[PDB]
């Protein structure tokens, strides 16, 4: 069916950035802990929490 | 008069000036002389604190776990 109202519409220019979700999910449930304090390790990288 | 040169207390006696280092014993001396009465109404404690443990006579030694040594290197401590 038409829509009621036009749609503004056309080319225009976009930039895909850096930010990316896959690179930024992160879960942890138990994992590497710290010498000294005994608590969890820091960053996604090290599986911290 | 008392002053404080860094990490030590120096006394001027007025001339009844003589100017010397405040030794840390006896200091400790003088403190130890204080009566309970006297300490116990300038705040401290005749069990928990008294004035003359202020003064460092034996160190305590923390254990490893306060001071743990994290070898990274793989080989080197």
């Amino acid at each position: 069916k038409k829509l009621m109202a036009q749609i503004f519409f056309g080319p225009t220019y976009y930039q895909r950035l850096r930010h990316m979700v896959d690179d930024k999910i992160h879960a942890r449930a138990r994992g590497p802990m710290q010498v000294l304090t005994r608590q969890p390790v820091e960053g996604r990288s090290r599986d911290g929490g | 008069t008392i002053r404080k040169d860094g990490l030590k207390l120096v006394g001027s006696w007025k001339k009844d000036p003589e100017l010397r280092v405040l030794s840390t014993e006896e200091i400790l001396n003088i403190f130890k002389h204080i009566s309970v009465k006297d300490f116990t109404s300038l705040g401290f404690n005749e069990v928990f604190s008294r004035p003359e443990w202020m003064i460092l006579t034996c160190l305590p030694v923390p254990p490893p776990p306060v001071r743990p040594s994290i070898s990274f290197n793989e080989s080197q401590r």
